[PDB]
């Protein structure tokens, strides 16, 4: 069966990976998109509507794995010869070799072998660990959701900076799946510091297990809220951006034109986000789906804000429509974006002030709450006047001699070329370690565009569901104000959604010709839950026609 | 010695040789009975399985100590065409290994 996309765009199925609010077994399949190749998720009618055509011995290889891996334990156990490690290392291809089966995963999960891939953390031979990563990337293969979770187990172990690096980014090659794998944008993503990469891998880790363990219920529904937000907080905050923040379908009445619970998620998240101490005395005052006045809204508002990341709170909309100075800046981040801005701005009194009072602030090691980074931008990009320029210098020394973090922040920023230009004692200093701009790069992108594929595949699933994470906003308004090319990546998703769906529903209809007199409501219902999404999560007119 | 002398658990080994003749049996079996696609597609499956057996590097003498190269042969002439690319894959990964055995299996592949 050929798909009709787009005027040159057509697609075509591949095969069945996976199955699964049906409660029924599911599919999900890639296809292959003639002009990348898409994934989806389908339910067994729609499979055979759209893709027609697509033992004991899974006993007796599990009894092999298992067996195998008892003798791997004693392989590994023995690890003080030459031979031990080429032995260990044949297992460890027969193992990999199994797992690259789906119901292997299973099977290595129960067969505790997580232990085995901790006893890889630990290999200091470059080669058993660099296998266990393929291994790893295998099981990967085999399943997303199983990866996930042996990968949390190694996570589940303030350790060196060089060390969280080496463990993230042999995470980031093995855990590299074809979710993870995604288009390059070709645009400026500004720069990326450390810190801020090992939480949000941290979370994004989070997010998918739970997104692949979802399937009472209200324990999922808590589990993907809170990711959700979290991962949405997060990527807003290193980022940055939250700083800046008719007819539907035409071109007698329409019955779905002629027809709150997110305020509530905003309350309970950020009840989840006080401590135990401090989520107690809410809760009891309360005591999933509390029904409330807006006066009891405003009241929790209140003594949420009454008592203490509150700023990024009292940037939000929930707000509206319902050694001292470093802990003042804490309170207050927003005071930071100010100092910032003021250096970001000729004479030499005022940039003067600012290097000198840089340079006199450092002092203090109470900067560790502050970000202190996102000037760095200009401090290289801008600066060239001699007493200025070897000012610049100097304080990008400071910092390359403060944090090695800062100083691979630096990297990223490409200082070395800059300071090789130029007072140059800063070139050395970007000549400390030259190999992790790749990783730097790489692994933004590379996350950027799994939040962007958690949200699309979320809408997706959604659309059959018809009834709201956190912040969800925020985030698909800041990327709907790039859009040209994520806006052509949803076209074509709900183009192949809704033609399969189509086709199922012909499918159906072809059996009695007494359909009809009950299909007209399920247009209707469609059309109204489509013009809700447009109505809620679409700027511009023109993109709403579009759609 | 004089040139490079750095550079100067088999019962694991032998057992696989020996699981994969079984394997190979049972695949023959199948090959037999390849007139139903559920046991095609095991037989796929099996396939898949003997070329991750063939992976292995120095246990090319145990492969053509257990005759595979005939049962091999008989599966090259195979109407299945999936599985005839996929065991030629499997033979090309052998082929690594050693040049003698690639020489008798398309030399006896010629007499047909």
């Amino acid at each position: 069966l050929m798909v009709p996309l787009g005027p040159r765009l057509q697609a075509y199925p591949e095969e069945l990976i996976r199955q699964r609010h049906d409660g029924h077994p599911e599919y999900l399949i890639r296809w292959s998109v003639l002009k990348e190749h898409i994934l989806m998720w389908l339910s067994a009618p729609e499979v055979y509507a759209n893709c027609p055509g697509l033992e004991v011995a899974m006993g007796e290889m599990e009894a092999d794995v298992q067996a195998l891996v008892r003798r791997a334990a004693r392989q590994l156990a023995e690890s003080g010869t030459p031979s031990l490690t080429a032995a260990v290392l044949h297992t460890i291809h027969v193992l990999s070799a199994y797992a690259s089966i789906g119901p292997l995963t299973g099977v290595f999960r129960e067969t505790g072998a997580l232990d085995l891939l901790m006893h890889m953390l630990c290999n200091p031979e470059p080669q058993i660990r660099r296998s266990a990563g393929k291994m790893l990337q295998a099981l990967a293969a085999h399943d997303a959701g199983s990866r996930a979770h042996v990968l949390l187990s190694l996570s589940q172990q303030h350790m060196d900076f060089d060390s969280r690096y080496t463990l993230l980014e042999l995470f980031a090659e093995t855990t590299s799946s074809e979710e993870h794998c995604m288009a390059f944008e070709g645009i400026h993503l500004p720069q990326i510091p450390g810190k801020l990469l090992f939480s949000l891998v941290k979370r994004y880790l989070c997010v998918t297990s739970l997104l692949d363990q979802l399937n009472s219920r209200g324990q999922r529904e808590l589990e993907f809220s809170m990711a959700v937000g979290n991962l949405i907080s997060e990527l807003v905050r290193s980022m940055g951006w939250a700083r800046n923040l008719r007819s539907i379908f035409q071109p007698y009445p329409l019955p779905y034109l002629q027809p709150t619970q997110a305020e509530w998620w905003e309350l309970l998240f950020f009840i989840k986000k006080l401590d135990l101490c401090e989520q107690q005395p809410i809760f009891q005052n309360l005591w999933g789906e509390i029904s409330v006045s807006v006066e009891m809204a405003e009241s929790l508002l209140q003594v949420l804000s009454s008592r203490f990341t509150l700023n990024d709170l009292l940037n939000s909309q929930i707000y509206t429509k319902y050694r001292p100075l470093l802990k003042r800046l804490q309170q207050e981040t927003q005071p930071f974006l100010l100092l910032l801005r003021t250096l970001d701005a000729p004479n030499k009194t005022l940039l003067l002030s600012v290097l000198r009072v840089i340079t006199r602030l450092l002092d203090f090691p109470e900067a560790m709450v502050l970000p202190w980074h996102e000037v760095l931008e200009p401090c290289l990009n801008c600066l060239s006047d001699s007493e200025i320029v070897q000012e610049l210098t100097c304080f990008l020394h400071r910092l390359a001699s403060m944090h090695k973090d800062y100083a691979v922040v630096l990297c990223c920023l490409g200082a070395k070329e800059i300071l090789s230009k130029v007072g140059c004692e800063l070139r050395d200093l970007v000549t400390e370690c030259e190999k992790y701009a790749q990783l730097y790069s790489n692994l933004t992108s590379s996350i950027l565009a799994g939040c962007i594929q958690m949200v699309l595949g979320q809408i997706e699933d959604h659309r059959r569901t018809h009834q709201n994470i956190p912040f969800f906003d925020v985030f698909l308004r800041h990327l709907c104000q790039f859009w040209p090319l994520f806006r052509e990546q949803l076209c074509r998703r709900t183009c192949l959604f809704y033609t399969i769906r189509a086709q199922a529903w012909s499918r159906d209809i072809a059996e009695d010709h007494r359909r009809l007199l009950q299909l007209c409501p399920r247009l209707n219902r469609v059309l109204r839950h489509e013009q809700n999404f447009a109505d809620r999560f679409l700027p511009d007119d023109e993109a709403a026609q579009a759609l | 010695y004089a040139n490079c002398p750095g550079l100067l658990d088999e019962v694991a080994m032998g057992e696989m040789e020996a699981d994969v003749q079984a394997l190979v049996r049972r695949a023959a079996r199948q090959l037999a009975e390849s007139g139903t696609p559920s046991l095609t597609a095991a037989v796929l499956h099996t396939i898949h399985v003997l070329s991750a057996y063939a992976s292995i590097g120095p246990l090319t003498g145990v492969f053509r100590e257990t005759g595979a190269l005939d049962l091999l042969m008989h599966m090259l002439c195979n109407p299945e065409p999936q599985i005839r690319r996929s065991a030629g894959k499997m033979l090309q990964a052998l082929a690594a290994h050693d040049a003698g055995s690639r020489a008798h299996v398309l030399l006896s592949l010629s007499q047909q």
